RNA sequence: CCGGGCACUCUAACGGGACUGCCCGCGAAAGCGGGAGGAAGGAGGGGACGACGUCUGGUCAGCAUGGCCCUUACGGCCUGGGCGACACACGUGCUACAAUGCCCACUACAAAGCGAUGCCACCCGGCAACGGGGAGCUAAUCGCAAAAAGGUGGGCCCAGUUCGGAUUGGGGUCUGCAACCCGACCCCAUGAAGCCGGAAUCGCUAGUAAUCGCGGAUCAGCCAUGCCGCGGUGAAUACG
């Protein structure tokens, strides 16, 4: 869900980028 | 409301059959504003209805709603030191509302993995004589019949 | 500890992170707006007196 | 004892089954499949013995796993506890170590509620 | 040659041009079934073209911007109805009783201080 | 040559823009009309009371209105005449090219 | 933590103390307030009195406590228990 | 992108438009019911706006101010700590307990805002946070900026699971003189409770509830899941 930093949804919720939510 | 009577909302007839009953059923299926998903669930159910019991899906749907509709219902009311289930009639608008709500709830109680098959199976179950919704309607009408002594307490 | 705090905030600190904003009117350290340099209370007071140019009550 | 002394479940894909090993996550369950030439889409029950032996050898040679990893973690916690570190002190009392609040919450560490007379 | 309509709905604005043609309809340079792909209500925009029998007699060029796909669909419907009533005054009948030529002024309500939303109030508890 | 004029109050800004447009036609240079740019609105929200009453708020806004004027031809006779005009103090101007 | 492009931080007033000790009779009792200062391998063997905000706690440095900070070895809150 | 045009959308100033204004009925009248026309119909929808007074209501810690009290200290400076404690109790929230779902790839559609010790395009290096070059923009010009739910395709197949993401170990980035007490973020590993919640209790009548994302103030950085706003999708019911 939104509480997991290792997913697209979780990175979107935290407003950050990384391997799972690239820019 | 205290002042006046609530004005009923006129739904828009659905863009496949021009039937407002279909629109109301979709609105009962929908949650969280996901209207497209609800419409697709209903149309997949219609396709499955087309496969098994190959009559008109609209006919099966209307027959299910007619079978689930209740004519009597009990309302609670405290008089003196006791609460009474007063049996009362149901207006046709509330008949439709109850039928749709019960159909959707009973369909969601079924254990089938996908929702589109749950709705279709419940619809063709209520079409003939069976289903959870028909059982609920029978329970409600039996409760209203078993309280005919208090019909004066309304 | 009010006057000394105001003057100390008006002074240059050894480190750049020790500088903080205060209200130029009443000396408040909380809720100080950068655009005006004033705290919310002083901002409301001055805006109600027409002494803030272009500033008006908002309603939409 | 199939891989690293553990039995990865059948009827599941190899990448999903690999994560059942202590020390192996989804990222490593993809790395161990992109370095042994084995399709992640296949089930564990359908694997050539060469694939199984090569995967086992590569996994047990690449990453510290299972009991050895547990020993490493426990040794690190003992090192923190012995030297009198602040994290060691909070490890002694079973309290949150990463600076969380303890007036409320902190139930994963402290366990069930122990209501007293107020 | 052309016939123009303007349709506004819920932050969405649609410009509709009608020409004589086989019936080809194009929204923002793409196709109708491609722009509103997988949207069941997308046929509703061409309701005014069905009450008046010129469903396959008008080529329509539509540019939409703002709002969302459903708001754009209703903006398209309003613009098409306005263009059709501009084609001749006699098209007002069969469109007015169905309300195809009235603006729907239902906008999102502004958030107010003290509420989580426009009307959703914080959870209350005495004591 | 492009003249951008901004102001807090729209009435005096509009009067200045109309004055510029009217005066620019004394020696006509194909004057381009005063066009309005999107008003920029800054909002501030404050607690009404000095202490503890969070649920009561007051909204204030400060708006910047912007207008643009263009002259196609230079019109030096009309350009040097634009040096000493009637400019309200609330209107801030900027000439450029 | 601190970035490795930057060096490990020492206040340079306690580093001078241990460095001056290392060539001038290298064992004594130093009192310091730099709880943020990182322990260095040169500091091993010294007993440093680190402020906890109320008192100087003597800490004897060893090898397995080199990368930490001094403040982690002077607890600042006294708890015991409830009751 | 250009020439060109202001048709259209839009931008922002000025105006019109809706007033029971008309027709039928009811009634002394005020008015009530129905209809036509109109974008809009009976206060069109939402704000700003809070009477005489009440509560010995709140604020001497925003400010101001009567009296009382301190005057090498109840004043002032610095370092470090505390406001972040923790057998427990309560309020307000966030994330879930799954298939009307979760994950992965591609592909659409907004509004209102902010930006010169600033916003940062693009290119290069690292899985990444980010770093190194380096345009454009004092900004309807350039940037933040990716909208997300959605649509298409595939994977998972009823499990404490490809549900859920707490806790902990390790490796790092950035801000800051300085992240131990006590920051945020990235990556690897760990993968807790939780199977829809007792007595009870809360919000909401329509573009509302529900659900999805976006911006701003404070601000070096941020413990924001808060607050103030913005738009997308969009119900059910009101007998009484
Ligand atoms: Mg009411
Ligand atoms: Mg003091
Ligand atoms: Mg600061
Ligand atoms: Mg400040
Ligand atoms: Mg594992
Ligand atoms: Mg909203
Ligand atoms: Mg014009
Ligand atoms: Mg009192
Ligand atoms: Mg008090
Ligand atoms: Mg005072
Ligand atoms: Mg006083
Ligand atoms: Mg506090
Ligand atoms: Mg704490
Ligand atoms: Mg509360
Ligand atoms: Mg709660
Ligand atoms: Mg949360
Ligand atoms: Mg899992
Ligand atoms: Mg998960
Ligand atoms: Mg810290
Ligand atoms: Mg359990
Ligand atoms: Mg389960
Ligand atoms: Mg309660
Ligand atoms: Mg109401
Ligand atoms: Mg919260
Ligand atoms: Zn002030």
């Amino acid at each position: 869900g939104k509480g997991d930093r290792r997913t697209r949804r979780g990175k979107i919720w935290r407003g950050t980028y990384g391997k799972y939510r690239p820019r | 409301a205290r002042r006046r009577r609530a004005e009923v909302r006129q739904l828009q007839p659905d863009l496949v059959y021009g039937d407002v009953l279909v629109t109301a059923f979709i609105n009962k299926i929908m949650r969280d504003g996901k209207k497209n998903l609800a419409a697709r669930i209903f149309y997949d159910a219609c396709k499955i209805i087309q496969e098994k019991t190959g009559q008109e899906p609209l006919k099966v749907f209307k027959q299910a709603v007619e079978n689930v509709k209740p004519r009597m219902e009990v309302r609670s009311r405290r008089v003196g030191g006791a609460n009474y289930q007063v049996p009362m009639e149901v207006s046709p608008r509330r008949q439709q509302s109850l039928a749709l709500r019960w159909l959707v709830q009973a369909a969601n109680q079924r254990p089938e993995r996908r929702a589109a098959v749950r709705i279709a199976h419940e619809l063709m179950d209520a079409a003939e004589g069976k289903g959870g919704a028909v059982k609920k309607k029978e329970d409600v009408e039996r409760m209203a019949e078993a309280n005919r002594a208090y019909a004066h307490y309304r | 500890a009010r006057k000394a705090l105001i003057e100390k905030a008006k002074r240059t600190p050894k480190f750049k992170v020790r500088a903080y904003t205060r209200c130029v009117r009443c000396g408040r350290a909380r809720s100080v707006y950068r655009f005006f340099g004033l705290c919310r209370i002083c901002l409301r007071e001055l805006a109600h007196k027409g002494q803030l140019p272009g500033v008006r009550k908002a309603s939409w | 004892a199939r891989i690293a002394g553990v039995e990865i479940p059948r009827n599941k894909r190899v990448d999903v089954a690999l994560t059942y090993i202590y020390g192996i996550g989804k990222a490593r369950a993809k790395e161990a499949l992109e370095k042994t030439g084995i399709n992640p889409a296949t089930r564990v029950k359908d694997l050539t013995e060469a694939e199984v032996v090569r995967l086992r050898e590569y996994v047990e040679n690449t990453w510290k796993l299972e009991g050895e990893l547990r020993a490493e973690v426990a040794a690190n916690i003992k090192r923190l506890m012995d030297i009198g570190c602040y994290r060691g002190l909070r490890h002694r009392r079973g309290l949150p170590v990463r600076g969380q609040r303890t007036r409320t919450n902190a139930r994963t560490r402290k366990g069930p509620r122990k209501t007293v007379a107020g | 040659e052309q016939y123009y309509g303007t349709g506004r709905r819920k932050e969405a604005v649609a410009r509709v041009f009608l020409r004589p043609g086989n019936g080809k309809v194009t929204v923002n340079g793409q196709d109708f079934n491609e722009y509103f792909q997988g949207l069941v209500r997308a046929v509703a925009a061409l309701e005014p073209l069905r009450a008046v029998d010129a469903l396959g007699h008008f080529d329509a060029y539509i540019t939409v911007r703002g709002g969302g796909k459903s708001g754009q669909i209703d903006a398209i419907k309003l613009g098409i109805a306005r263009a059709l009533v501009q084609y001749n005054p006699d098209y007002r009948a069969k469109l007015k009783p169905l309300g195809f030529l009235t603006r729907d002024a239902r906008v999102v309500e502004r958030k107010k201080y003290g509420k989580h939303k426009a009307r959703r109030a914080p959870q209350y508890s005495k004591r | 040559i492009r003249i951008k004029l901004r102001g807090f109050d729209h009435k005096t800004l509009d009067a200045s823009a109309q004055k510029i447009v009217e005066a620019a036609r004394r020696s006509g240079a194909q004057v381009s009309g005063p066009i309005p740019l999107p008003t920029r609105v800054r909002r501030f929200t404050v607690i009404r009371g000095p202490f503890k009453h969070k649920d009561s708020r007051e909204h204030f806004e400060l708006r910047t209105h912007n207008r643009l004027v263009d002259i196609i031809n230079p019109n030096r006779k009309t350009i040097e005449q634009l040096m000493t005009l009637d400019l309200p103090t609330g209107v801030e101007i900027e000439i450029k090219t | 933590p601190r970035s490795l492009k930057k060096g490990v931080f020492v206040d340079d007033h306690l580093l001078e103390k241990v460095l001056e000790l290392n060539a001038k009779g290298e064992k004594r009792l130093i009192k310091t307030w730099s709880r943020r200062s990182t322990i260095v391998p040169e500091m091993v063997g010294h007993t440093i009195a680190v402020y906890n905000g109320k008192q100087h706690v003597p800490v004897y440095i060893t090898e397995n406590m080199v990368g930490h900070k001094l403040g982690e070895f002077a607890p600042t809150r006294t708890y015991r228990g409830h009751g």
